[PDB]
């Protein structure tokens, strides 16, 4: 067993009743001492290295061009001067792993992390040499974190694509389903998780061309797009992971299900494909009153009104289609359907939960769409427009599929160095720059989208290691009301950003003019309702930072009514799965699962501390499991008020509570305002 | 909570001797040398030898200790696949191959042989003693289980399945590797079973049945390299074998939940090539807040 | 001269329960009545008993005790067969028809009744009471067995005959066939083995052991009136019942080589109409024509 | 039981020890007298029938408006005149089953045989009055038979394509995959039968973008296509039916040939996707030696090369690819690939056999592309080339994938009429016009095949009922002289119209000149060999009809010459699957499988005895499994000598003969000169 292993695994020995964190930062110097420096590729200068990297088709030369060599030379001199080091052994084993950049054959280690931050910096600032040093500061400071895509990828020319997720709409026909298919596929090998919405897809049962009782319904479809996934698995490296969203008012919507059912037959199982459901208000409002419910076929829905049936609200029309003839529906039970739904994610984890009525009351761009489904990892939350693929040797009317690229902020990075405005801007517009030299060329509608919406993501890390480290409990109120402010902090600079983004270029997001940012509705709650701390202990955190007022909100809003925003959609919270560890946080604004985890790599065990924990602050760092759900959920609308998207909302379930306790905690969600609950991991 | 797969998998991996047609192996056994086909015979009777203690001794006893109906009757089926399939299957190979009073003097030999005897008597010492009621000498019976179905075969299975894999000896080849099959899922699931009394001990008693594990795999493991000079160095194949025996000692160890204790080596690319939650109702008032 | 013949009929019969599709009996037993239903149910979990003890119990320490590798390969088979096919082919039928509250129930229902309970007392005592090398214990608990095989189960047997026979249930049915089936045979076997202990004793020496073996029935035979008046009365079947069980006891006694002791009586007519390709290599001279 | 079946059902009470067929005859009187007169929708005339029907989207307008109604009677009158009876009450049964127009309901017959066969030959026309009688006359003597797709859908508005033979070449790309898999579910949503090339994709384990070990191999676009057949079965109607055809060389062989072994997993195994394998004649050559063989990595050899490994001639390309150490190879034992064949065809039939040489050396258009797959019933041999599919907003190139146009003569009353001139050049013109009607909007390949081939298939039937009735064995000398002598006539009268409609129309099939018939090759061997019937009772049999001579020849090579030729193919002898029971005729060319066929409809069992069965003939109508399979290949080599394409070639098998003698039969097929073998039936 290597030296560092055993030091990192000398942490579980006590020693006088105590863990040995501290034995944690030894075997980083010993992963470093023994094997980082040891398998590292050294060069006379940095120029040899960049050419080395250049030739040998390791870094792509356009990004590197913009800049002289004496630029690139005082970048990596910037990112060196920090002395970054990894204060545990998970972290760099996780970056020299999965992020740093090795030879061919996988041998040696060509990029260190101060390497790649400042590549990626370099390609983040598109030839300005003072933006690469302020990006080469906030990520060596790991203030900000790229996503996965970002920065494994940026500025390497055997990358694939810097967008992490992709939403497709399938319209109700066989050449747009195939197209899904193959749009699935090439998004796939491109290595993004791709989510589509099944909602527009008639369900079983329903006539192809005045033959009834003809389609497959949704399920053959699942079936497809499940092999699709199987087939386009990233050259066999990542398992190709896709999503399906179904509406729960859809007919199919209990085989949907039926997928994720652990005795559901091989014709019908569906493995490596997420399922999601979209409940409306009203599903909730029918299950609530115990009153027996309808759910429809697309189809008929779609003959009688020319529209599709989660095109228009179902508050609204769904009387109107249970009274209509001319549309065909079944009866069902919306208590059992969501007991069901609580059974299946007690089994499985699934599906994915998505609040419809709950995403577009607050919605700001309902004009062009209304939100009918989500991403992969259910924080993604915008509107979408159906693609109308016709016949070959016809013309194709390109709709919107969503596609938002990814980066978090380090919540407890960000707030010690006081610098939630300037890591919130420069994050924005790296996120900018992903989106502009995004250009897929298989997927027109997700091409269209990302340069018409300019829809990016910008996501929090390290909420729970911040509170933590700071000796305030998750579920308290004090946590929540540090969350409500620095969130609403993130969002007030973000839409300056953004509206200053619009002002600098000229341009708004396409239809930004129906928008709530254009008709000033977005900031009513903000310059009405005053988000400072309302905590003597959390405004002194925000101590040496201009929390802004509603005199602020209401300037900002003046501002982008006078130069729109640049993007349609700029906060959504990723789960941000193994760029935390890399970064020492805990996993997105979710609480810890753990204290300290144990995860088998090779033959060998690794033990990872969460960030900062230590006998003072044990407690504080309370496990997720053993948390209130209740609690967290507040947390995470108190949250979701400031993000325009989702977030990856993961229930954290005792194997002691029923399926009861996993409804009453959805329909807590529901009524507290969350958009989106990604997982019920049951402990 | 893996009894039942365990039963699905033992159950449709069934098979019967007659299923292959032995014949056509004569055809190229008569091309074999002296020492190769003196080797085979001698790894043979090793095997049948072995597999013998195991059909009415190894898992019959475990059967009998082991608690619950649905375990119970995986393992009566293993039994049954020891004494009714592998048993008449290795008989047919013989039969095959050698006249009668071949077979009948190689029996004689490898009963006398020294490293085989070693470890028969080891593995059936074990089993002996074995008392009611108590866990600890159950799960020292079932290690040796574990050791002789995922480890003290494979030096015999080499020989199969080196020719198997150079397209000699196809027949009973096929046969060689059904077995090898079941004895894998057989070593399998009694490493599962041993590992749930493992993990109902203290610390200082796993401490204590690991170090019976490692002693017990070391004994073994020596005596392994002596019946492997004795057979293979006649053939010129003990150091590939010897390689075989330390890549299956690894698996018996994962298998008891314990880590591999010999470094990762490659293998003989010729033997490679043979190779719910509680329903609970909702009671409205769960609808508000 | 009998057990090769008797391993190849066994191996021959070999079955599993999924190769049978229950569905088909979903509407057949829904229009049983209650008590109907509840009698089914209790028949068969008295059934799943005995396989259970057969399979754990009975065949394995038979086949411990008695000498000879393909003797003891049948009984390892016919062991199998009671635990890992019989007694789980039961909860198949119990689990496409009945839920899982009336299914937990019967099970319960096995544990309190007084004559099941009896009767696996009986028998399971006579199996744990066999002492190596000694022939006379090893004779009694044969008889045991013969009377499980041969005697005991056909009040369980009855009523799945009884609705085949008038085309319900017929899937059930078809699987309770293949048990009894394979039970015919095994009472069959474990007799012959009971006559050869039974024709080495001195004429004294058998007139005991006739004493004991009817001795036991007479006791078995009493208990099993009491289990089946409680179980076919609410539905109007006890007498009709006991004509089969005495009827298939004179089966028993013949299959250990003594003398019918019931009177032959009608036994219901509805119960009565209840019961790869070769491969050859290609030679040089098949590629020219 | 109805008062036919239980007639038919006293076919087998035998009286005198002899079967009552003439019962059958009886039966028929009964379907009529009972079932069909009773459930067949009656009109005042033919106006208010056609009015109805086209009002009520039965018909088409377009092609009944070419006509005058008094055409259009005069049409069904001469329909009507031969008062047609079926002489079976399985013809009878079959098409008002199959093929008779039914009311949406379902419950009465809108169509008799000769209002089908009137609107048939209405379609066929094109507004020709006197054609449309010439082809009333042609389909009522039962002397041709439209395919199952031509003869159920024309001239029928709910209707699905003419055409149900489809070939596709698949490229080694993504974008090529996803496009053949959604030409698969489009041409199987039009009801046709698809088969793919997977030959051009490369195995598994080779490079995407210079990443090794990548690929799943040609076995995950099996999945996908299987998954894709599944999901198009006709709304619901028939199962998807679907071929994928590699080369013997690939390396996915074994794979490949393992989706169809019983012990093969999920994930392993197609259940309907039937598959082909193609052998070349080098590697009959290398099992004869016993040398071992090499399958290829097809992405090494088109890197090295720029061409696909099945687009080269693998004769004279297997040496240099064994002896290039930039081409992968695995090292095969193809004795051993050959015993697996066998094995597996024993097993399932598959997979169907394609002998590539047998079928390129009578190839006429191995300029525009040698013979490389063949379709789901493995007689289509045509050349093709493939499509490259580019990403979205890119121009395609698009290639040639087979469709040819099925249609079968009745060989019997073909003969018996003395009209094989007549009857091959109205079926000829027939086909043509199906293939000038046919547009398919989503096969862009297949549509551009389909304008510039030009190519059908004119297959024939009855042979073996023509022969039992002649008191003819279909293993005789006589049989095979009068297999000879009538395809030579019917290869003769069908080049004869090709090169007539090429000189009405002005056009030939683009890249004629370089085929065969142009440089006059193809009429080599009947410029020199004479076909007339060696056997004077064949020659008596062709009595009161012109048998060409070489001197007839000559002035067909003369004038296809100076025309040209319209159609690239013009003879495929397709299976003819439930045709044969209308036209009253045994199926194919092949020899019947039973005498008298048991079938269960329904509840109720029914009897079918081969057409023309009696006592005399009893013994010359011998089953297809008690004959010398080495018999049945010598006449389908006979037949396959005057077929520009294949022949659908079933092995019937005993269950005595094991995989030796399979592989005998096959090995003597590829000797005497067979195309493709179509399935091993075990009797
Ligand atoms: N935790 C760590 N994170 C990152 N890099 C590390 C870490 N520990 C060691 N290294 C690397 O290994 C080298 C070993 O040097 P070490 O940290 O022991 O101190 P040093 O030799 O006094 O110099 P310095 O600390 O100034 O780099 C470091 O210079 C650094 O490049
Ligand atoms: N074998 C048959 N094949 C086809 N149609 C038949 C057959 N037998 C009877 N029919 C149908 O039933 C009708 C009655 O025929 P039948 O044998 O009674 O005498 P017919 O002289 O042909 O009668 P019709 O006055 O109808 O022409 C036929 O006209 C035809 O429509
Ligand atoms: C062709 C086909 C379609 N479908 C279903 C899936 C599609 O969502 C739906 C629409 O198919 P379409 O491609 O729209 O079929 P269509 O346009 O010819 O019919 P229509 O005019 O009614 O739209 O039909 C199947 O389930 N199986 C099939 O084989
Ligand atoms: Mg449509
Ligand atoms: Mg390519
Ligand atoms: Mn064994
Ligand atoms: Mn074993
Ligand atoms: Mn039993
Ligand atoms: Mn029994």
């Amino acid at each position: 067993v290597p030296k560092w292993i055993q030091l990192n695994n000398e942490i579980m020995i006590q020693k006088d009743g105590k863990f040995q964190f501290d034995k944690d930062k030894e075997a980083v110097h010993s992963y470093f001492v023994d094997y980082i420096n040891q398998n590292t590729v050294f060069f006379h200068n940095l120029k040899e290295k960049l050419d080395y990297l250049v030739e040998n088709q390791y870094y792509e030369e356009e990004f590197l061009s913009l800049y002289s060599f004496e630029d690139i030379k005082e970048v990596f001199k910037t990112a060196y001067a920090k002395k970054f080091r990894f204060p545990s052994f998970m972290s760099a084993f996780k970056f020299y792993n999965d992020y740093a950049l090795k030879t061919n054959d996988k041998k040696k280690i060509l990029e260190r992390y101060e390497d790649r931050i400042s590549i990626v910096a370099l390609f983040f600032a598109n030839g300005d040499t003072e933006k690469a040093k302020e990006y080469v500061n906030l990520m060596i400071n790991q203030e900000y974190q790229p996503s996965t895509p970002t920065f494994l990828n940026a500025g390497r020319k055997r990358r694939g694509e810097l967008v992490s997720c992709f939403l497709l709409e399938v319209n109700d026909s066989l050449n747009d389903i195939s197209r899904a298919i193959d749009i699935s596929m090439q998004l796939s090998k491109l290595g993004g998780g791709v989510s589509l919405n099944l909602s527009k897809l008639r369900a079983k049962g329903e006539a192809i061309k005045d033959v009834e009782n003809a389609t497959k319904g949704v399920v053959g479809v699942m079936k497809l797009l499940d092999n699709a996934f199987r087939y386009a698995d990233q050259m066999g490296q990542r398992q190709g992971s896709g999503a399906a969203y179904l509406n729960i008012f859809h007919r199919d919507i209990n085989d949907f299900l039926d997928t994720k059912k652990i005795s559901a037959d091989e014709d019908v199982r569906v493995k490596t494909l997420s399922i999601g459901v979209v409940i409306p208000d009203k599903f909730v409002e029918l299950a609530r009153e115990d009153k027996a419910a309808y759910v429809f076929y697309p189809h008929t829905i779609y003959k009688e009104y020319g529209q599709h049936m989660d095109e228009m609200d179902m508050n609204e029309m769904y009387d109107k289609f249970v009274d209509n003839p001319r549309v065909k529906k079944e009866k069902i039970n919306p208590r059992k359907l969501l007991e069901k739904l609580a059974m299946l994610r007690s089994e499985s984890g699934y599906p994915y939960i998505m609040f419809q009525d709950n995403v577009n009351k607050v919605h700001a761009n309902n004009h062009i769409s209304k939100v009918k489904f989500s991403n992969l990892c259910s924080e993604v939350l915008q509107a979408s427009q159906v693609s109308s693929y016709t016949d070959y040797d016809e013309e194709d009317e390109i709709g919107l599929d969503i596609s938002c690229n990814l980066g978090s902020l380090n919540i407890l990075n960000v707030m010690e160095h006081k610098s939630i405005e300037k890591t919130v801007k420069l994050a924005t517009d790296s996120l900018t720059h992903v989106s502009e030299t995004t250009d897929i060329r298989n997927a027109p509608a997700v091409r269209r989208a990302n340069k018409a919406m300019k829809s990016i993501g910008l996501g929090a890390m390290n909420l729970h290691g911040y509170l933590a480290q700071n000796g305030i409990a998750y579920e308290s109120p004090e946590a929540r009301d540090f969350a409500n402010t620095f969130f609403m902090m993130v969002n007030f600079y973000s839409i300056q950003r953004s509206a200053e983004i619009a002002k600098e270029k000229g341009e708004t997001f396409d239809q930004y003019e129906g928008s709530t940012y254009a008709t000033g509705e977005y900031f009513d709650k903000y310059v009405s309702t005053d988000f400072s701390p309302k905590y003597e202990k959390i405004a002194n955190l925000f101590e040496g930072m201009h929390i802004p007022t509603t005199e602020d909100w209401k300037k900002l809003k003046a501002f982008v009514a006078e130069h729109g925003m640049y993007h349609s959609y700029r906060l959504c919270i990723a789960p941000t799965g193994s760029i935390s560890y890399v970064q020492s946080s805990t996993a997105s604004v979710m609480p810890i699962m753990e204290r300290i985890e144990e995860r088998t790599y090779g033959n060998s065990k690794t033990y990872y501390p969460m960030p900062g924990l230590a006998s003072n602050n044990w407690f504080f760092y309370k496990e997720a499991y053993d948390m209130d759900m209740f609690k967290v959920v507040d947390m995470i609308a108190t949250i979701q008020q400031h993000i325009d998207q989702g977030i990856s909302f993961t229930l954290f379930l005792k194997d002691t509570m029923t399926t009861r306790d996993l409804n009453r905690i959805d329909l807590y969600a529901h009524h507290r305002g969350i958009k989106t609950i990604y997982y019920a991991r049951t402990k | 909570d893996f009894t039942q797969m365990f039963y699905n998998q033992n159950v449709k991996q069934f098979w019967l001797p007659e299923e292959i047609a032995l014949n056509g192996d004569l055809l190229t056994w008569k091309y074999l040398g002296k020492n190769e086909q003196d080797t085979y015979m001698k790894v043979l009777a090793g095997l049948t030898l072995l597999d013998t203690e195991q059909g009415n001794t190894g898992m019959p006893i475990v059967a009998e200790h082991v608690d619950g109906h649905q375990r119970k009757a995986v393992l009566n089926f293993m039994a049954m696949m020891e004494n009714a399939v592998h048993a008449k299957s290795y008989s047919n190979i013989f039969m095959t191959l050698a006249p009668t009073e071949t077979i009948n003097e190689v029996f004689e030999w490898v009963k006398q042989n020294k490293y085989l005897q070693k470890k028969a008597q080891m593995i059936v010492g074990l089993y002996k003693a074995i008392q009611k009621d108590d866990e600890i000498s159950l799960f020292k019976a079932m290690v040796a289980s574990v050791y002789l179905e995922s480890f003290l075969f494979y030096s015999g299975f080499y020989y199969p399945l080196y020719f198997y894999g150079q397209g000699k000896l196809m027949q009973s080849g096929e046969i060689i590797n059904l077995i090898l099959r079941d004895e894998a899922i057989h070593g399998v699931y009694v490493g599962l079973l041993a590992q749930e009394i493992y993990n109902k001990q203290t610390e200082e008693k796993k401490a204590e049945l690991r170090e019976f594990a490692i002693d017990l795999l070391n004994q073994l493991y020596e005596n392994e390299l002596e019946y492997t000079e004795d057979l293979y160095d006649q053939v010129g194949l003990s150091h590939d074998v010897k390689k075989f025996i330390r890549y299956n000692a690894n698996k018996a160890l994962m298998n008891l939940g314990f880590d591999p204790y010999f470094e990762e080596e490659d293998i003989n690319p010729i033997v490679l090539n043979g190779l719910k939650a509680t329903v609970e109702p909702l009671k409205d008032d769960d609808f508000y807040f």
